[PDB]
């Protein structure tokens, strides 16, 4: 986006002042939309020395004579040319600027406009800056942040020592990664993205996207009237064990609820019988095992069952022991179908196998599984989109790194999902998503498309739960999937 | 309603 | 509360007549709120010789000239100074007092104000007093009791031979225990608690409380958006047997419905398979047993499973035989996690083990289980808050003594729960509560907080049942939990 | 009312502290009714040294621990015994008192409780007291005045140099005259009258009353089904002139709209024809006059027309010249029917004639007509109830002294009317009231009753006008009368 | 509605 | 609603 | 609704 601004100025010829003007008025309009008539409110605008502060001077100036009171506290020690120009305008228009922040000053104002730091933030916030940000956070005033809440790293969403907690953030051109990833997503509050005049061709040249309702609607496969189950594909799910008998059921119904024609589970006997006692629409094939876990002795039977399907999902509730490891890796090495690899199949995966496979794969780890897979700490991998990209590219796969914001990448294109809620923070919810992904692949979507549609729908079904989110379970989530699909059109 | 437009 | 009155008079300096005036007008306002305009009704005020009667004289006096008719029947044989002062006022204001109660007198009145005995009741009611109370109970008039219905012991809620059955009770400062515990809770009818001017600091110094909606709302744990199942804890439930295969399922879902991240059941094979056939979100680990019951041979496996959880619940449907006793006691002696101990685990518990444990415990007996645990009769223990307190203190535990009013104590603080209905009087309902408590502990609440929130929510879910309460079953209760949580905010 | 307090203490035996307690809690309850939950608000209680201030200390004390903040500013220099007792309680309860009023102190509070002066006000307010009252009036805070807004003389409603402008006034026992008469009526804002425990017999012994809906409803005459116009009486109106041709019409319809059976107007020809062209239900008798005004030559004809009626109204639009004077006075001296005397008939009246008359009279002056009638200034007579009383008694009449608050007295009983609005401040409205009064007399009400019902209904019809009050005219008022009557039951 | 307050 | 009465 | 702001 910094390249976007500079191309818009230097190559398209839009004066940098025009961009800054448009940015500032966008903030005023956004605030009006959110607060109603502005004329009753008193505004305290906190301006740094950079262009974020310059946008703040534009805000301040456009509120003069229209609101109850405006005051700018200028917190920097030199001004960029556009900030300087706009400071000069604010003052020529009769605006008051002070350079000392007084704790009690919060008292005489209703709204704080946070134009201290935007994308130009570098390093931890300390000193007076930190104190002022902590004072604003303690104040209980309405806070509107310009571009990004000051203290959020716009590339990662990390907090740099301290950051502003905004009620409303107005950003320009496109959402920034730091609005999308936590903690920054939380500090952003309500996000509005304003068009400030960049050419549409530049705005669309960005390669990292938020998954939106319109994108998912255009990816939903068709349902031609003259169809039959085979039109909508076939999934095999290899899942479960004597310890984990529920996982297969949740994955299986996940595929059926998104419209797959046929779903077959391969589960150790007698645990396979659990699935059809719940949902008799499922086929649950009994696998004879020595000790209740898949092993190499089941390899041939599973490959055989794979012949008649379009996609295989593997991993939920398999357990993680050496015989599962041998089986999973030899299976995936020979399977010549797209594979969705989850849970214990990731825990025992040899990544060399992904490089050997001619057929596609999707991997669906949470950060603990991703950490073990690449031999790093959870903290190293969580919300680490660049590592996810690198991984997907090196291993020729789609990687779906699950968290409150889920990252979906094939190494070239990266998408972020922001649907869902804490009801999904409960065992079983990942198992459902695995079935959803396999299902959409079976229906004809690419691995990346299937993953994109599934993470969105999965999170949106969670939001449709009627009662408090914390009581959502996977079985209820299943019931909500078709309502999510209906609402998506 | 009134910062940008008067009716 | 008697200490509260006396400190308010002797140390804060509020004249005792002022308190009595405020008490009496509170009763008039309460009656108006409940009956609407008072001016149509005829009032019969039954006054004893004590300060309860003195409050009644205030009521009578404040109705003079405003209602259709007032008559006081004075039933005592000497008057306390404040009762005497207020009797004198009633008479100076033109009020009629008689000292003979005539059975037919009920005929000419619509409302009986019961100001015979309050907290000054001592001993069984006999003689004319009993006859008059029985006449009022047979009369079908509207009955308003001042402070406590006459005949209820305000410390225990027991009926002293006979007691007034009130439509409305107006009490002062705080609810009394005898309004909260049965039978007194039933005879109280609708309870209003009036502020009569005690300093708020004294009203808040009471150490026994009714669990309220606001208290439960402030205890509900947070659901931060950037979370995952591990944020919300892990529960192990050790439960069931070849005889009792349903108990594990109800406890497990109890923990999941209150928002716990992960729940594992350890149940004897093949009964463990019952859980996931119903609710595949559960993990139900098969335990190999000799005869369908837990025993010492399962000790090591259960401790192993305990390593990866935050809390262990034990007891529902274990059965009660010697090998269960050996296992439960050795397990609890070695377990170094909080424990929720219910049902057959209480039936076989050696209480010495609770004293040895460094980790916390909650015990959840009904009165029959509490009776066996302390070697007393059900009648000795039921609604016996002081014994519950003593027990919790001596054994370093939280005790949740279940009944229509549930008592929750750690020995220092005691709380009373009044939510719920007779739909919970049916097998399975206790099993659900056990899962709820473990769940909230896993989410980070203290044993006492978890118990407090759980008993309230459990009873309130029962009240949300759409049809007649008697047809409520545990499975429906489970479905209602998340609605109870939603309504609580 | 000061006698009422003292009889209640000294003769009925109610402790003065009990009265003061009840007063203060009444204020708290009134405020809650008006503001909703109090717990969010910060209260500044302004207390004088007298019992008004003592009531304020009770208010302050009862808000402690329940609201956001309470502060008492004590503005007196010695305390009455009950104020002292209650100050002591406020302080024992932990309350903060200051004795210096700081202008900026208003800033930190939402509600001002005005307990500076009540009925004990004597003389103009000056000095710090005046400054504090002016500061509160400039503050835009919510103001609740205890008993009477400080600065209003409770006997007259006059402002003593300066006075508090209240949003809500809570007064005790009965409304005071200074709440009813302007300017005090305006400074009172919303008035609540609290029962603080005076015996009802004393509250009812007051001889000056506000006219209420219930009183007017009980005075409305019956309409027996088997009736005819003669059941409902006959009115003669002697009115109008060549200058004032509309007055007769408005008076006439005023009598018909309140349910009179028959109305005859005597008006100079051809002006009499104006009435029936508008309202052909009227009988409008042409009177032959020399120059367009009534004179002695019309005396005999008017007495003749009087024979067949129940009441005569005289005066609206007669003009005021010597021949009208001769006619009006000789007519009233000979008329042996009740007379309603308005407008120019009052302007030329010889008051000796009222003393000679055996038959009753009602006089309906505005303050300018009353001033001329008794030879005083408008300022001497306006809202002067005692002069009105004296006049009615000396002249054996009912006097209806019109203004925004209308006074109705026969010398023994005095009633105040508070219905109406500024739509009645427009010519013609008095003419309508004259017809209303005559009408109700014709229907069988006493002069005093007729006057009481008419002033209330007349003002209430004005309030029923659908559009802005300032566009109300007399003709619209006429149309509204029967709706006012319907709503009154 | 009327025991404590007259409107 | 709550100065005088708790429900 | 959408020329200036995306939600
Ligand atoms: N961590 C920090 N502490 C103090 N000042 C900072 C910090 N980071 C950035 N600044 C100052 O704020 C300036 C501008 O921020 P911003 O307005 O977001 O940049 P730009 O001018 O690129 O839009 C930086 O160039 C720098 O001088
Ligand atoms: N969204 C997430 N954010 C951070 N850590 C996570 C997330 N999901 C899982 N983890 C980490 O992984 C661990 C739990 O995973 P693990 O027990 O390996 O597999 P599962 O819990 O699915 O059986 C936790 O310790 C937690 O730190
Ligand atoms: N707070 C949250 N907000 C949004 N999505 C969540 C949240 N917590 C968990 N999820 C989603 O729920 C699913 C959890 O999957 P996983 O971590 O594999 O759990 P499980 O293996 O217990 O079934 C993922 O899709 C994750 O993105
Ligand atoms: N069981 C009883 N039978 C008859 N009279 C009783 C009984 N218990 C109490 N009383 C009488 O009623 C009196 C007052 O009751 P109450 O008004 O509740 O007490 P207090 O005056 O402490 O408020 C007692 O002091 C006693 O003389
Ligand atoms: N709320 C209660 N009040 C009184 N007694 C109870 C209550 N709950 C249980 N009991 C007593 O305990 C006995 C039933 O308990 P028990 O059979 O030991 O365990 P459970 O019935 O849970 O299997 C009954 O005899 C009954 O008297
Ligand atoms: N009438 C009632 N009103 C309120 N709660 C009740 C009622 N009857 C039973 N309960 C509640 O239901 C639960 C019963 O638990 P328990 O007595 O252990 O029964 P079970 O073991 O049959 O599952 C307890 O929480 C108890 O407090
Ligand atoms: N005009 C005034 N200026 C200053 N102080 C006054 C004025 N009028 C009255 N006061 C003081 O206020 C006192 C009490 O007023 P209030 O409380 O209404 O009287 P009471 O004690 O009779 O209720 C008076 O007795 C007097 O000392
Ligand atoms: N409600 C009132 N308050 C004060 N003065 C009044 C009122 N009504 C009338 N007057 C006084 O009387 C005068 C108008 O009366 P006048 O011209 O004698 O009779 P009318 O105006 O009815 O023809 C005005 O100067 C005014 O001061
Ligand atoms: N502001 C007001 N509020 C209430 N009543 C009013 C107001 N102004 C006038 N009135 C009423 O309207 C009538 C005016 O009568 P009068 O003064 O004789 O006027 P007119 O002679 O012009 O018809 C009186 O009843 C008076 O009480
Ligand atoms: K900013
Ligand atoms: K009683
Ligand atoms: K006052
Ligand atoms: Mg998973
Ligand atoms: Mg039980
Ligand atoms: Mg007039």
């Amino acid at each position: 986006m910094k390249e976007i601004d500079e191309l818009t100025i230097k190559e398209y010829g839009v004066d940098s002042r025009i961009l800054m003007e448009r940015a500032g008025i966008s903030v005023v309009l956004a605030m009006e939309e959110e607060l109603g008539n502005l004329s009753d409110y008193r505004f305290l605008v906190l301006c740094g020395g950079g262009n974020n502060g310059g946008d703040g001077f534009v805000v301040a100036r456009n509120l003069l004579g229209v609101v109850k009171d405006v005051l700018v506290v200028f917190l920097g020690k030199k001004k960029t040319p556009d900030c300087e120009y706009n400071y000069g305008l604010y003052k020529k228009f009769g605006g008051k600027v002070v350079e000392q922040f007084e704790p009690s000053i919060l008292n005489e104002f209703d709204v704080v406009v946070d134009a201290i730091f935007g994308t130009g933030l570098r390093g931890e916030i300390t000193g007076e800056y930190a104190e002022i940000i902590n004072l604003v956070n303690k104040s209980g005033k309405v806070v509107v942040s310009v571009d990004v809440p000051s203290g959020i790293d716009s590339n990662t969403g990390k907090v740099l020592r301290t950051a502003v907690k905004a009620d409303l953030t107005v950003t320009f051109g496109v959402p920034k990664i730091g609005h999308i990833l936590f903690p920054g997503r939380d500090l952003t509050g309500k996000l509005k993205v304003a068009n400030i005049g960049h050419p549409v061709h530049l705005i669309n040249s960005i390669n990292r996207y938020v998954i939106t309702r319109e994108m998912v609607r255009s990816l939903l496969p068709e349902r031609p009237r003259d169809s039959h189950k085979g039109t909508y594909g076939k999934v095999l799910i290899i899942a479960g064990s004597r310890l984990y008998s529920g996982a297969p059921v949740l994955s299986g119904m996940g595929s059926l609820k998104v419209g797959t024609g046929l779903v077959k589970l391969a589960v150790p006997f007698p645990q396979n019988l659990i699935a059809t006692s719940r949902f008799p629409e499922l086929i649950s094939v009994p696998i004879d095992t020595e000790k209740g876990f898949f092993s190499l002795q089941n390899l041939q039977e599973c490959l055989e069952l794979s012949k008649d399907v379009d996609v295989v999902a593997i991993g939920p509730g398999l357990g993680n022991n050496e015989h599962v490891r041998e089986f999973v890796n030899e299976f995936l090495k020979t399977l010549e179908k797209p594979a969705v690899i989850d849970a214990d199949a990731i825990n025992v995966l040899d990544t060399s196998v992904l490089k050997e496979r001619k057929s596609p794969a999707v991997l669906t780890p949470h950060p603990g599984e991703m950490a073990r897979l690449v031999k790093k700490t959870v903290g190293d991998v969580k919300y680490n989109y660049e590592l996810a990209e690198e991984f997907a590219k090196e291993n020729d796969c789609v990687l779906v790194l699950k968290s409150a914001t889920t990252i979906v990448t094939d190494g070239e294109k990266t998408l972020f999902n922001i649907t869902g809620n804490t009801g999904l923070s409960k065992g079983g919810s990942g198992d459902v998503l695995t079935g959803m992904i396999a299902g959409f692949i079976a229906q004809g979507l690419s691995p990346l498309e299937a993953s994109t549609v599934s993470v969105y729908l999965h999170g949106f079904a969670a939001e449709l739960f009627e009662q408090d989110e914390r009581g959502l379970t996977a079985s209820e989530l299943l019931r909500l999937i078709p309502e999510a699909i209906r609402r998506l059109k | 309603a009134a910062w940008l437009f008067e009716a």
